[PDB]
């Protein structure tokens, strides 16, 4: 029975380096040679309360590659929840006894951790949790970032953007620091800093980092640079004057970069790249998208199945 | 000083009446005594609390690191102070307080609240068992 | 050839004792025995023109359990009918040609019955006809009340709640007056009172009926305790003083039950159960939701295949 | 017994606490002492506040009328006792309590409350200087 | 100096039955022989936060028949309180140092008690706030009803519709009860009753009062029947099934009605009163309508010109 058998995937923080290689490996396993029938006679649920796409689709695309059913929703607005009133739990309470697994994406931080606790002896599989954890995008971020680089530990990376509603580089940050020796940039707002509970974190595991406020001054040192997009939609008012880019990258700022390094970013883009960056040789993250559907093939298949896939 | 109970020394001012709200305390019919805003040479003015034939959990004990830190807690039997407890930071706490964050999904739901407790340099952390967030414990108000 | 094989479940007014029967045991028989290939090779519609998510989401996921297919619609929002004003006999009309049958729920009462004479050959599940019936909920609310009572005949059955709009109990009340010395209790407010052609129904059947203004009136007589959500969209204008709930159940009133006694609830709920209920040995809810699965598994069987499951 | 101050004596059990809320009384740096659940200079369970350095008007004395009729004040200077009074029935109740009806002007405008004070039947009714609507005064939260 | 020189009008509760017939007395002389220039040289505030067509109407029209000049706002949509959120305080604070006097008609119960702590020197009149009081509305009834009675004590009078929220029937009550041995009938839904602080006051001046359920029961002995609008921009959700008119009075129901008695309404009204009442005998309520002409020409004589009328 591998470790991560009926496991809730809520937050990063709550996985070992051990679980996120095991992934990684039954990923590639997975992609080298697919198991199509594995997750035969599954039922999924595919609940989004918020609207997604890579995040989404992947998913249920990787159901589907390993023979599961989907069941379920892509917006709150036509459910019991939203034009009836019904709680989360109760919502929780009642697909948990129709469905063997739940992937959801909510709008409140929280909301998949509630979720285990109605969900019986069903896994919840947390696509996105408010501002705070996105495990799924962390997990094929990793893969991306062994697919280029060659390792996971010892890397320069820098994250640019909105980084204290950015739930994917919360989860990210704290799966990369389960690892030997990486050190971070962190370029954003001071208004959307990365959260001081990150730091602490980063402290307290000796790990370096430094704010900077320009891609360049980084530029040259840079295995990966991670952009994000600013969560609008999660903005509190005093914030608004930072709706639009703070830092857009161009092909022009890719002068310098060190030949290994590749632009990431976890999607949607507004204009923090600008198109003409899309032919570089560093440009990875539609690729890196891509890298969604064995993350999550793998993801499902530890999850829902007893014994590892050889 | 009483035949038997509790006496709950060098809590800071100004807490002393809050206690009393939050641990439901004036709620029986036992003797209680209050003193608030006694002269204190031990910190500097200090309140100060009795209840009679009555005695604290342990983690309530503890849940009082909190809001009274350098509090000392008496068990007192037969007018001697037959016991000196200190209140030590819990792991967590349970129920009582509310997370800051208005987008956490704790305030909507039937879930008791529940954070994570670790001293920080000038302050205690509260770390929210929902949406992973870390407040100060100034920051966290009580329910 | 089964008595239910391509027959329409319009109405639970349509069908015979020995049909229900049929279906409740044709269901634990699957239950007992998957058998997950039996539908393969059927395409079923999934036509929701009013939110759903126990009624849909079962349904889906019994169609997957037997091997079928779904192709559907969760509102009428993104439809030819929501943005260009299509009837639904067209609507039907189109559909009947591409699928094996066709589960739908509709806001207008008499829409399934409509559907049918558009559906052709093609069988029409009522998943819910506005305030009308609800054949399939009956099937399960049946199933739960058999698994916890024993029985489906001489029950003391407590219906409260809004029983005018609630198609629910109308469904429920017809089924189980057609089984041996039932009775039954009605807590609702003047102006939602079970309607007149459920009473003229249970009068020619000779079926004891009471009303009664208060819970506790009949608690320790209950054998099951029926409660139900105010149709706050279903209401008229007039009624608008009984949208918030005007009984609420709580654990402590529940000191006199019989041991037997369940509380039933097709959900989803708002405050008429209040959370502390759910902890206690007479919360049945959930358990039944999950039932839904069974109920609508046999129907599907039944309806699809010539020959009973074995 | 303390040197200079008020003294409220012969509290009923339970509203000490009460009172010690709804006034704000503990809100200051002066020394308060309070026993709750006495036996009494008069009856049998008995609550009791004193603080030192502050005075009561006749007016802040018949603001207790609602919660504790009985109750005596006594003034207090030189460890002595130089007066004593008696809650009676007020004219009005301003700024403690807050107008129930929802559409009341007193609740988004930079006004205090303010009440008219009368007994009805066996009750106390409080009419809202502003809205003029009448509420009976167990019905009336506190701020 | 008479007793209203200068004094807020804000409830019937705070004036003497002196002070009431001191504006009748007036209203008269002024109506027999004009002053057209009475109060030449005044700017008076017309200040309507909430709708309205006859109070501000006939107001207006009074202060032009004295002479005065009017400046205000008939909708609270366009000053700085309703695009600037100004409190209601800061805009009495500085309207006071404009104008004579002010007429304010506001949403919110208590919103003329509160300007006068505002408004200093300068006299307020209520034209309605919220549910509470309407001083002038009453004045313009009592004018009504003593041109049509010849007297305002010993009168059987009763009125019928939203009670609860009528601040026409609260500041009329409290007015007649100021006057001897009128006897009352209150005629309305539960949910409207008319206020228990009303009914207290008329029991302490032993006042007889009773409840009715229908308007035929003591149409043979009434002088005035006062129907008034059920108030449904001030209703609360539990009572949004009281919108519609619940007793509707038409002249087949004036047939056994005394010579004498007049249907008043202080308008607008919905369908309480059928139009084929209009042309009876018994319509008085556009009568009563012009009657505030006088009524309130004197009040605002009275309030803002120090010597009695001739
Ligand atoms: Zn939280
Ligand atoms: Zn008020």
């Amino acid at each position: 029975a591998n470790p991560l058998y009926q496991k809730h995937i809520i937050s990063i923080n709550d996985l070992s380096r051990d679980d996120l290689n095991l992934v990684l490996a039954t990923a590639a396993k997975l992609k080298a040679n697919p198991q199509p029938e594995l997750l035969k006679h599954k039922v999924i649920a595919s609940a989004f309360f918020e609207a997604s796409t890579r995040t989404r689709l992947s998913f249920e695309t990787s159901m589907h590659r390993l023979g599961a059913s989907v069941v379920g929703f892509s917006d709150s607005a036509n459910t019991s929840l939203g034009k009836k009133g019904e709680t989360l739990a109760d919502t929780i309470s009642v697909i948990s006894t129709y469905v063997d697994a739940i992937v959801m994406r909510h709008p409140q931080e929280g909301a998949a951790r509630l979720a285990t606790e109605f969900s019986g002896n069903v896994p919840v599989l947390n696509a996105g949790d408010g501002s705070n954890q996105h495990p799924t995008q962390t997990l094929l971020d990793l893969f991306t970032i062994q697919e280029t680089q060659g390792r996971l530990d010892n890397l320069h990376v820098a994250m640019v953007g909105d980084l204290k509603y950015g739930r994917t580089v919360h989860s990210l940050t704290q799966a990369l620091a389960k690892f030997d020796g990486n050190r971070f940039y962190f370029i954003a707002p001071d208004a959307l800093a990365m959260p001081q509970y990150i730091l602490d974190m980063l402290d307290e595991k000796g790990i370096a980092w430094s704010l900077h406020s320009s891609i360049e001054e980084v530029m040259a040192e840079v295995d990966i640079l991670y952009m994000t997009r600013v969560q609008k939609e999660r903005l509190d008012p005093s914030e608004y004057c930072n709706v639009k880019a703070q830092f857009v990258l161009r092909a022009s700022d890719l002068h310098n970069a060190k030949a290994n390094m590749k632009v990431l970013h976890p999607l949607p883009r507004v204009d923090e790249i600008a198109t003409d960056v899309d032919k570089t040789p560093h440009a990875w993250y539609f690729q890196q998208a891509g890298n969604g559907i064995f993350a999550r093939q793998a993801l499902l298949a530890l999850v829902l199945n007893r014994d590892l896939v050889l | 000083a009483i035949k038997r109970g509790t006496v709950i020394d060098h809590i800071p001012a100004q807490i002393g009446f809050k206690l009393l709200s939050l641990f439901k305390l004036t709620e029986t019919d036992q003797r209680i005594t209050i003193g608030l805003n006694l002269p204190s040479g031990e910190m500097g003015r200090k309140d100060l609390i009795k209840i009679e034939n009555t005695f604290l959990s342990e983690d309530q004990v503890d849940q009082l690191a909190l809001y009274a830190p350098q509090a000392t807690v008496n068990r007192i039997d037969n007018y001697e102070v037959v016991g000196k407890s200190r209140p030590s930071l819990p792991e967590r706490i349970d129920n009582v307080l509310v997370c800051p964050n208005s987008n956490c999904i704790s305030h909507a739901e039937p879930v008791s609240s529940s954070f994570a407790v670790r001293k920080r340099a000038n302050d205690i952390a509260l770390k929210c068992k929902y949406c992973e967030k870390e407040f100060s414990h100034n920051v966290v108000l009580a329910n």
